C-alpha cells in the first residue's frame, strides 16, 4: 500500500505534471513544425523562381 | 509568400510584355515580307504571260 500511495500521490502528480509539460512541448514542436514548413515554402518558391529567371 | 507570389506574377507579366511586343513586330514584318514576295511572284507571272 505504501508503493501504491507513492504511485498515486508521488508518481501520479509527477506523471500528470510531466504530461502537461510534454503536451506543452508537443505544442512547441508542432509550432516549430509549421514554422519550418513555412520556411520550406519560402526556400522552395525562391529556388523555383530564381531558376525560372 | 504573397510578395514572392505576385513578384513571380509581375515577372511573368514583364515576360508577357516582351513576348507580345516581339510577336506583334514579327507578325507585322512577316506580313510585309509576304506582300513583297507576292508582288515579286505576280510581276514574274505577268512577265511570263
Amino acid at each position: 500500500e505504501r508503493s501504491k500511495l507513492d504511485l498515486i500521490e508521488e508518481v501520479e502528480p509527477l506523471v500528470r505534471t510531466l504530461g502537461d509539460k510534454l503536451r506543452k512541448s508537443m505544442g512547441r514542436m508542432q509550432r516549430e513544425l509549421d514554422t519550418l514548413q513555412q520556411t520550406y515554402e519560402l526556400n522552395d518558391l525562391r529556388l523555383k523562381k530564381n531558376i525560372s529567371m | 509568400i504573397e510578395i514572392e507570389k505576385m513578384e513571380k506574377k509581375i515577372n511573368d507579366s514583364n515576360l508577357l510584355m516582351k513576348t507580345k511586343i516581339s510577336d506583334a513586330e514579327e507578325l507585322v514584318t512577316s506580313t510585309e515580307l509576304k506582300l513583297e514576295e507576292l508582288k515579286v511572284d505576280l510581276n514574274r507571272k505577268r512577265y511570263k504571260l
